[PDB]
Formats: C-alpha cells, sequence, structure tokens
RNA sequence: UUGCCGUUGCUAUGGC
C-alpha cells in the first residue's frame, strides 16, 4: 500500500 | 359529489377568514 | 491543492529500491515538476532527495491528472 | 464507410438533406458511415435468422448482438430479438450521437449550437471532456452528460472575451 | 526530558493504569488495535438494557432541526493525547445541530444524567447572499439558504456544515468563528450528507450533483470528485478506512466508493412483490434508499422508502438480510375527510379497503461502528434498536424507545465511562418536517427538539 | 366503483414516477391540479398522474371528464406524497402532467408507460 | 427542556 499527501 | 355536504364549505371558508386577517 | 499518490509499491532489494506508480492530481494547474515530485516523496517515504528519482509522467487529455 | 449502389436518386438526395438537416451533419460522409455500420450488423442478423432455431451459433451471437445493441441503447430492451434488429433505421444510430443528446436534454437549443458546444470543450461524459461530436452514447452514459467542469458554463471563471470586456468597463 | 522519553513516560503511566485496572492485559490492548481489523468486535448489545433507559425530549428554539452530530474525545494509545483541541476541553462532549432556520449550534453533552446546555451559536441570513452571481465568487462567510448537514472533525478543532446555499463552511469550534468556505462550484452541486473518515481528516460530502465530493480538513482543499450515481447520492457514511458508502434514492443502488484503489462496488436490492407474495403463498415495492451506515468494514445498512431494512455485505451484491416494514404502515386516512359524501358507507369505498395504505420510511439509520446493534429512526414516534446476529446473517428487534415524537432527522451515540462498564447516550435530532422538504402531513405530538435517551450496560 | 379509478398497483407506479422525476429535471413536467387543467384544454399533455389519496378526493375528479373527452389517457396513484417527491417540489402534489414534446430525450419512456396506461384504462 | 402558548411535577409531555 502506498501513502497520500497534499500541498498548497 | 352526489349528495355534498357543508364540512369543506366551513373550514375553506375558516381558511379564508385566517387570509384576511393576515394581509 | 496537488495530491500526489503511490500504488504498486515493489520492494527491491537487490537493486535496493522502491517502484510505484505515482498518480498527480493537480486541479487548476498544468502539472508538477519533477523537482517538486522528488522532494516531497522524499518526505512522505523519508529518504533523501537524491535518492528519489521520477519519470515518464503524462497528463491525462483534459487536464488535472 | 463506403459509397451507396446508387447516389443519385432523387429520394436519395432528399433523404440525405432531411437527414443532416434534422441532424446537423457536416457533410453525406457522416451518413454513408452510419449506413455502412447499419448494412453489416443487419446482415450479420440476416445470417443469424438463416441458421437453424437453437443453432448454438445463432443463440450465441444473436444474444450477444442484441445485448450489445442494447447497450449502445438503439434497440429497446422490450425489442430483444433479432427481428427487431432488422428492423432498425439509421435514424436510431443518429439520435445516439452526442450532438442529440446535447440538444434533447436541454443543454443546447439547438443541433449546431450542440455541435459548437461539444467541438468547443464544454461537455463532459463523466470524468472525460468529449469534443468528437460523432460519439455514441450508451444508456448510463446518457445521464451523465454534463458540463465539463473547466467550462465557464460549467463552473470556471468566465472566458476571455466575458473578463476582456469586464476589464475595459472597469476603467 | 527527550520526546522519546515523554512517550516512555507516558506509556510507563499507561501500563500502572491497566495494572491498577487488573491475561485481561494482553485482551485489552488486543482490542485497542481491533479497530484497524475490519471486522466487529464490540458485542453489547445483548448486556444493553432498553427497558430501563432514562429517555428525555429537550426542546430548543430551531424550527425544523436538519441533522445533528457529535464529537467524543478518545484517548490515542499511539501518542497516549486525547483528541480533546485543548486542555479546557478535556473529557468535554459536544454536539452540534443545524436546521433550516440557518443556525449552528453546539451544546455540552459531558454530563449524561442533564441535559444538553447551549454554548454558543451563529445564524445566517440574507446578509449573506453573494452579489456576483457566480459560483466561483461564492464565497460568502455566512449561510443564507438551508442548511442540511453538518459534521465535526475528529480531531475536534473544526465542524463543517451545508446546506441550499452549496457550499461547505468550516466552523471553529470553541467560537464558531468562519475559517474557510468551499464552493461546489456547481449550479446543482446541493450538498446533502456529510462524513468524516474515523480519525482522520479526510472529508466525504454527497452532492445531489449526482457526485461525490472529497476533502482534506486539515488542507482547506479539494481532492477528488467522484461519479457513477444515477441520482442524486443522499447519504454517506465513512469508517476508519476509506471505502465510504452511498445510496442513490430513486436509483436504489448502495454504492461503496474504494478510493485507494479507484474501482467501485455496486449493490442492487432487486426485490419484487409478486415472488414475495407467492412464496408466501401489504409488501410494497421499494421505493428509494434514503439512509445508509455502515456497521463494519465488509458490512453495511440501508434505510428505504417501503419501510424495509437491508443488510449488505460486500461479498454479495444482493441484500443478505431484509425486515419489511419495520416501522409500520401510516394511519389510514379518516372517513369523514376522504369523501364529502354524508352517507359513511360511500366514504368508505374511497378508503379502496387497505390499498391506499403505505408504510413508514426510514429517515434515520445510524450503527454504532463495529458493534452488532444499530437504530433506525422516522416519525412513528419511537426509535427502534436492532441486534445483529454473531454471523452477521441476519438481526432482530433489540427493542423501542417511545420518548420521541416527529420525524427523526439523524441519530448519534455516545459512550462514556470505564471500558467493561459503559453507559449508552443516543442523541437524535428532531423536527416536526423532512430534512429535504417538507412534504410530511403534519404529525401530531411533533416537536423540533434533541431527544436523548441514557442506556447502561449489565448483566 | 371507487371515485379513484383506475388505481396503478405497486409496479406501474414505479414506472409512472420514474417518468416524472426525470421528467422535472429535463423541464417537460407541469405539477398540479391547475397546471393539469392548463394542459388538458391546451391539448399538449401525453397523460396525467392523479393522488388517489387527495384530501378530499373530489378536488380532481374534475380532471378525468377533461383527460376522456379530449381522449388523454390518466391514472391514479397511492401517496401523493410520494409524487412530490419524484417530481421535486418540496411540498405534496396531487396532480401532475408531461408536456408534449416528440424532442424530447425520454419520448420512448413516456410512450412505454403510455402504453401501459392505456391497457389498464 | 421550550420561539410562543399550556398541562404535569418539585420533573415529564400537549397546541401553533
Amino acid at each position: 500500500k502506498g501513502k497520500n499527501l497534499s500541498f498548497k | 359529489s352526489e349528495e355534498p355536504s357543508n364540512v369543506f364549505g366551513s373550514v375553506l371558508k375558516k381558511q379564508v377568514e385566517q387570509r384576511l386577517e393576515f394581509y | 491543492a496537488v495530491t500526489i499518490r503511490t500504488r504498486k509499491v515493489i520492494s527491491n532489494p537487490l537493486l535496493a529500491r522502491k517502484q510505484f506508480v505515482v498518480d498527480v492530481l493537480h486541479p487548476n494547474r498544468a502539472n508538477v515538476s519533477k523537482d517538486e515530485l522528488r522532494e516531497k516523496l522524499a518526505e512522505v517515504y523519508k529518504a533523501e532527495k537524491d535518492a528519489v528519482s521520477v519519470f515518464g509522467f503524462r497528463t491525462q487529455f483534459g487536464g488535472g491528472k | 464507410y463506403s459509397t451507396p449502389k446508387r447516389p443519385y436518386e432523387s429520394s436519395r438526395l432528399d433523404a440525405e438533406l432531411k437527414l443532416a438537416g434534422e441532424f446537423g451533419l457536416k457533410n453525406k460522409k457522416e451518413i454513408y458511415r452510419i449506413s455502412f455500420q447499419l448494412s453489416k450488423i443487419r446482415r450479420a442478423a440476416r445470417d443469424l435468422l438463416t441458421r437453424d432455431e437453437k443453432d448454438p451459433k445463432r443463440l450465441f451471437e444473436g444474444n450477444a448482438l442484441i445485448r450489445r445493441l442494447v447497450r449502445v441503447g438503439v434497440l429497446s430492451e422490450d425489442k430483444k430479438k433479432l427481428d427487431y434488429v432488422l428492423a432498425l433505421k439509421v435514424e436510431d444510430f443518429l439520435e445516439r450521437r452526442l450532438q442529440t443528446q446535447v440538444y434533447k436534454l436541454g443543454l443546447a437549443k439547438s443541433v449546431h449550437h450542440a455541435r459548437v458546444l461539444i467541438t468547443q470543450r464544454h461537455i463532459a461524459v463523466g470524468k472525460q471532456i468529449v469534443n468528437i461530436p460523432s460519439f455514441m452514447v450508451r444508456l448510463d452514459s446518457e445521464k451523465h452528460i454534463d458540463f465539463a467542469p473547466t467550462s465557464p458554463f460549467g463552473g470556471a471563471r468566465p472566458g476571455r472575451v466575458a473578463r476582456r470586456n469586464a476589464a475595459r468597463k472597469a476603467e | 526530558e527527550n520526546p522519546a522519553d515523554k512517550r516512555r513516560r507516558l506509556a510507563k503511566q499507561y501500563l500502572e493504569n491497566l495494572k491498577s485496572e487488573a491475561d485481561i492485559i494482553a485482551s485489552r490492548l488486543k482490542e485497542d488495535v481491533a479497530e484497524q481489523q475490519g471486522r466487529v468486535f464490540r458485542y453489547f448489545g445483548d448486556k444493553l438494557l432498553i427497558s430501563e433507559a432514562k429517555q428525555s425530549f429537550t426542546r430548543v428554539g430551531e424550527n425544523n432541526l436538519t441533522c445533528i452530530s457529535c464529537f467524543q474525545p478518545v484517548l490515542n494509545k499511539y501518542t497516549f493525547e486525547e483528541s480533546s483541541n485543548g486542555d479546557k476541553n478535556k473529557g468535554r462532549l459536544f454536539a452540534y445541530t443545524v436546521s433550516k432556520d440557518l443556525q449552528l449550534t453546539k451544546y455540552d453533552i459531558t454530563d449524561f444524567s442533564k441535559r444538553p446546555k447551549k454554548l454558543k451559536y451563529a445564524k445566517g441570513g440574507a446578509k449573506y447572499i453573494p452579489t456576483s452571481k457566480h459560483e466561483y465568487e461564492n464565497t460568502t462567510e455566512g449561510h443564507y439558504d438551508e442548511i442540511l448537514t453538518v459534521a465535526a472533525s475528529p480531531d475536534g478543532k473544526y465542524v463543517v456544515t451545508g446546506g441550499r446555499d452549496r457550499k461547505l463552511i468550516v466552523w471553529s469550534t470553541e467560537s464558531l468563528s468562519p475559517v474557510k468556505v468551499i464552493p461546489t462550484k456547481d449550479r446543482r452541486g446541493e450538498v446533502l450528507s456529510l462524513a468524516f473518515r474515523k480519525n482522520s481528516d479526510q472529508l466525504y460530502a454527497s452532492c445531489a450533483d449526482f457526485k461525490i465530493r472529497t476533502y482534506s480538513i486539515n488542507q482547506f482543499s479539494q481532492l477528488e470528485i467522484l461519479y457513477g450515481h444515477h441520482d442524486i447520492v443522499e447519504d454517506i457514511s465513512a469508517l476508519a478506512m476509506e471505502r465510504c458508502v452511498t445510496v442513490g434514492a430513486r436509483d436504489r443502488t448502495a454504492m461503496l466508493w474504494k478510493i485507494p484503489d479507484e474501482t467501485r462496488l455496486t449493490f442492487r436490492g432487486g426485490d419484487e412483490p409478486q415472488k414475495l407474495l407467492r412464496r408466501w403463498m401489504l409488501f410494497f415495492c421499494e421505493g428509494s434508499i434514503d439512509v445508509v451506515s455502515m456497521v463494519d468494514d465488509f458490512h453495511f445498512i440501508t434505510g428505504s422508502d417501503n419501510g424495509n431494512i437491508c443488510l449488505w455485505s460486500l461479498a454479495k451484491k444482493k441484500p443478505i438480510f431484509t425486515e419489511r416494514i419495520a416501522h409500520g404502515i401510516l394511519p389510514e386516512p379518516s372517513f369523514n375527510d376522504i369523501s364529502g359524501e354524508t352517507d359513511e358507507e360511500l366514504r368508505k369505498r374511497q378508503l379502496q379497503g387497505k390499498k391506499l395504505l403505505q408504510p413508514f420510511w426510514i429517515t434515520s439509520l445510524y450503527a454504532i461502528p463495529y458493534s452488532n446493534v444499530f437504530i433506525s429512526g422516522s416519525w412513528s414516534g419511537s426509535l427502534k434498536v436492532w441486534k445483529i446476529s454473531d454471523n452477521l446473517r441476519s438481526f432482530e428487534l433489540l427493542g423501542e424507545l417511545s420518548g420521541a415524537k416527529g420525524v427523526v432527522t439523524k441519530i448519534q451515540v455516545v459512550e462514556s465511562g470505564k471500558h467493561g462498564k459503559e453507559k449508552f447516550r443516543i442523541l437524535a435530532s428532531i423536527a416536526k418536517e423532512h430534512r429535504l422538504g417538507r412534504w410530511i402531513a403534519n404529525v401530531s405530538g411533533a416537536r423540533n427538539g434533541i431527544y436523548s435517551a441514557v442506556i447502561d450496560q449489565t448483566g | 366503483n371507487p371515485k379513484a379509478f383506475p388505481l396503478a398497483d405497486a409496479a406501474l407506479t414505479q414506472q409512472i414516477l420514474d417518468v416524472v422525476q426525470q421528467a422535472a429535471n429535463l423541464r417537460q413536467l407541469k405539477k398540479g391540479a391547475n397546471e393539469a387543467t392548463k394542459t388538458l384544454n391546451r391539448g399538449i399533455s401525453e397523460f396525467i398522474i392523479m393522488a388517489a389519496d387527495c384530501e378530499p378526493i373530489e378536488i380532481l375528479l374534475h380532471l378525468p371528464l377533461l383527460c376522456e373527452d379530449k381522449n388523454v389517457p390518466y391514472v391514479f396513484v397511492p401517496s401523493r406524497v410520494a409524487l412530490g417527491r419524484a417530481c421535486g417540489v418540496s411540498r405534496p402534489v396531487i396532480a401532475a402532467s408531461i408536456t408534449t414534446n416528440d424532442a424530447s430525450a425520454i419520448k420512448t419512456q413516456i410512450y412505454a408507460v403510455k402504453d401501459k396506461i392505456e391497457t389498464l384504462l
């Protein structure tokens, strides 16, 4: 399983 | 209605009376 | 904002790395430069930026991904 | 596509006139393309009809064909028989062209308005912006036709001319 | 002194508490992580004492309460910090309600013996209408049209609301101050239900534009938009994982959305009276699915407009179990009113026997996460508590609570006390009209208020 | 025998409301009695839906006289309250009518229900 | 415990 992220 | 009654007419008139007071 | 999602994570010990497919969701924007992808994948996977490689990125028709 | 046996029949020419006008087709080439597909499908249904009833080939291929024809939306659910496939006409396919649904659903007030809107990248089927007016919509896809999110009519900022005129009004 | 030492201190103190409480230690630690494993682990339905429940109805000023959301702090084993936003809010339970009067109101429900106590509120009005008339400029701080949903962040820092203004406004928990307004950017992007991913900042918004939106509150940004429903998406539920479930109302498809996979599972009831009567040899064709709640990661339940409550399993597309006319049939219309003919028998024929009789619909349906019990709601005047079988292949009626009178727009449950001895408080928003619209004939006895009942476990 | 007649069963009501609820989305639906009275005289109506539980039912029994004089199919259904939900309006609807348009995207759906309706009558 | 109006207690539920 992968990872999740977000910016700006 | 083969033999209509006045029960609805009474309340319908009452609804008009409520509107009359409101305006 | 812009999201990035990793899928199909395969561990590779004898070349000592991790493979995966990167999906970058960038609404209201053209795309993400490879350097920004590298630095934040370093942040998330928690490796130094130099150890991170990213390539073969194609945007879908209509944009946003 | 393939050319017709006799393109110069007056009845024919009036046929393409009516079809193009009522569906806003660019030229006769689209009509012959659709006619070619209809000829192929009807020939296949014809050949299946020739086969004996309960023939495994007839059953299997006919069933698959009718199910596909239902899915594209040309053939109604209650008409799931190869005879009704044989009864199809080009108008049913042409209705299934995306222009017609953009017009008929109310997003556009004319077939030409639908054409320009579609080619202008204002129309989205689900996640995908479709600029191909000849796109064939299925039953499920029919209900998802909306304005694309990036469109000014679909939730985005005003177009270039709108903001330009607003600016010129500003100063 | 180092942060790791602090964790060592907190862990050491935590163990001392467990030793003071006490095999038992090992079992509890497993129960602490049972949430991560997607299976029910709270079998307490038989322990519940519905009969002795202390029921209470609290009136409020708002007309037509639309939704209620409850926040419960939870101790995080993984850092030993309570989900309370601040030290003052340690072990304080908050409930937030929205109504059609454009108010957001918060109440304190920490004292279960006592009634909810109002703390702060915010009203919207005509002051907040957008002048621009453009969807992307629809960023006014306050609501100007009916508010339909409210959801509290699991962190206890923010509460988010939406409604007929086509807005997602996120409010500060302490002061109810507006920090961000996120337009849906659609003409018919009407928010109908909001669900927070448990112990996460992810928010899922079901909109009447036939789409579902996903949000990250910590970032104040939109993530993805989900499509596949063929009608309005009235309800949405979420659990610790990301696979939120939704219902399509007239579409009649309970829909589970795999966010990680970008794949989607379809569920349809597909029951028809004719066979059902034949196998019997009043059953109403299903109308629409207007509520859904996830009992488990692998199971979920729905409520419909034929009074049918259906149990679902991810493996099976069809319902595994169903209860017909759960809340009963509506009262038959009076004969003196059906027709104006004086002759009584003529009026009776207009009733057409029992053909006109229709069932109650499931206005509210909430299941406590990872438990074997759930609560259903309607305007019948009583909250029904059900218990799921241990095999999760059937459920029965645990009992009823008749305190509530009026339409149950939303149901919430909060628990308190030690692990072994837990007393459950059920909170349900009660209104005089249905949340989506005013279709309901005015039911006698309805009062717009918040219903509260206390249930304890013994034996 | 009953004044509200014929009344659709649980099944036939089902496809009707599906036509009604979508037809509202397409601006093809006129909702309520006076609009029902409106469309019949102008002859732009396919068929008319009536609630059988209407208070009083006689408030709408004039419509069938208009409907069958113009040879327009009509029908009764159990619950007004459901029709408004289909119709999309936040209040009960006792009568509804589908307007005439051969260019509508739903000509087959409307005609499908229309055929069943004629058989019912 | 309620926007307003009552009843019932020393608390619970009836109308708009």
